[PDB]
């Protein structure tokens, strides 16, 4: 662990240093502007990608919903729908004939 | 050490908020095929004065502003039509 | 014992390896979040070449899966908006509809019993 | 002995990070206030391009404006109960076609 931690904190000190001199060279001198793409016009953004999650979100509860609709009126068919056919005929025979022998008692 | 570790952390996680799935773009759409309803068209063909939805593809190529505008009529027409329904109030219970 | 046990644990804030371990994978976490930002300069400074351009707008690809999500979710409406219609027009959304299926599960029910 | 031993040792280790740390810190500052800025000055509502891009902006702008009205009057419902509800009928409809095939 102490071996580790040294060369860990070498790194990061490496890092350190790099991150120093990127933003001297680089990131800062392009922060370096006077109008830094002013800050005002920061705000202005508060209604473009916030509002279209929200609307994702809408959207994704709507068909939700409407999905939810459609398979409730899928077994509204299925409950109505009498799914229970009795066999037929040869079978609603064959039935009564076991509820004659059930009413022999 | 503490210190600055509560003074990194935040700006660190909305760093984590932007540099976090760099990596994604759009797909082809051409393949989408068209079987418009026919009361659509009945609509667009009621209110010419009022309705200013263009194609939805003009030059061969798709148009924003028309398909959002055909679906926010779409959902102006869900909206008359469920406000003459009368209900208001929608509850269910999962643990029955 | 007593006096070697007090001074073992007076020193447990820094000594003992094991907040040297929780701090270590704390500098394992900000070593990795600072090496996958730093691994992407040229696409970073990129982006600090993007200011408030209003004839060319400069989209980025963190919304790129956003705007195909809505786009799909626009074209499974324009897909099958007359089931849609259908479905709202014959009965209620979980109303009439919630209602007959607890009284129509009884007869299953009822006819497991027999 | 042994503690002066390990406490000279975590100086050398926590002493050249002391001094770089300010200007590191303060740096970081600056540079997450100019990320903060370019996050909130990416402005994304575009296809191929109609018109203006500008122009084309504003126009699905005020579109979505609209859109969050009508939104806002109109928002009822969520997402994953319903995903739940779907599943277990989709398994009473197994239940059921085995059921009839068991009687």
């Amino acid at each position: 662990l102490d071996q580790k931690l040294r060369l860990v904190t070498s790194d990061f000190h490496q890092l350190i240093l790099a991150f120093l001199q990127v933003y001297d060279d680089e990131l800062g001198e392009c922060c370096q502007r006077p109008g830094p793409d002013l800050h005002p016009c920061g705000p202005i953004i508060q209604a473009t990608h916030q509002n279209l999650t929200s609307y994702s979100q809408l959207l994704q509860v709507v068909m939700a919903v409407a999905d939810t609709s459609a398979k409730a009126v899928e077994t509204v068919k299925k409950q109505q729908g009498e799914q229970i056919c009795w066999g037929g005929s040869s079978s609603v025979m064959s039935l009564a004939t076991k509820m004659n022998e059930l009413m022999e008692k | 050490v503490n210190e600055t570790l509560m003074f990194l952390e935040k700006e660190r996680e909305v760093v984590s908020s932007v540099l976090s799935l760099v990596n994604q773009y759009a797909l082809d759409g051409t393949n989408v095929a068209i079987n418009i309803p026919r009361l659509l068209l009945d609509k667009i063909e009621k209110q010419m004065f009022q309705l200013h939805i263009g194609n939805v593809y003009e030059a061969g190529k798709l148009n924003l502003l028309t398909v959002i505008q055909l679906l926010n009529e779409v959902l102006k027409v869900m909206k008359y039509e469920r406000c003459q329904a009368d209900q208001a109030r929608l509850t269910v219970d999962l643990h029955y | 014992e007593i006096e070697l046990l007090k001074l073992e644990k007076d020193t447990a804030d820094v000594v003992h390896p094991f907040f040297l371990a929780q701090k270590c994978h704390t500098l394992q976490s900000m070593n990795n979040h600072l090496e996958a930002v730093l691994k992407e300069k040229r696409s970073l400074r990129q982006r600090l070449l993007k200011p408030m351009c209003q004839e060319n707008l400069p989209i980025e690809a963190v919304y790129h899966r956003y705007m195909v999500h809505l786009l799909e979710l626009a074209v499974t409406f324009i897909e099958r908006l007359e089931t849609h219609l259908e479905t709202i027009r014959n009965i209620p959304h979980l109303a009439a509809n919630l209602k007959k299926m607890n009284q129509a599960l009884a007869k299953m029910d009822i006819l497991v019993t027999e | 002995r042994e503690l002066a031993d390990v406490l000279d040792a975590q100086i050398e280790m926590l002493s050249p990070f002391e001094a770089v740390a300010t200007r590191f810190k303060e740096q970081y500052r600056t540079f997450a206030t100019a990320l903060d800025t370019t996050r909130h000055e990416l402005p994304v509502r575009s296809i191929h391009l109609e018109g203006d891009g500008q122009q084309l902006l504003d126009a699905l702008q005020h579109e979505l404006v609209t859109t969050q009205r009508l939104l806002g009057e109109l928002d009822v419902g969520d997402s994953e109960e319903n995903v739940q509800v779907l599943d277990l009928l989709s398994e009473l409809k197994d239940v059921t076609a085995k059921k009839d095939l068991e009687l």
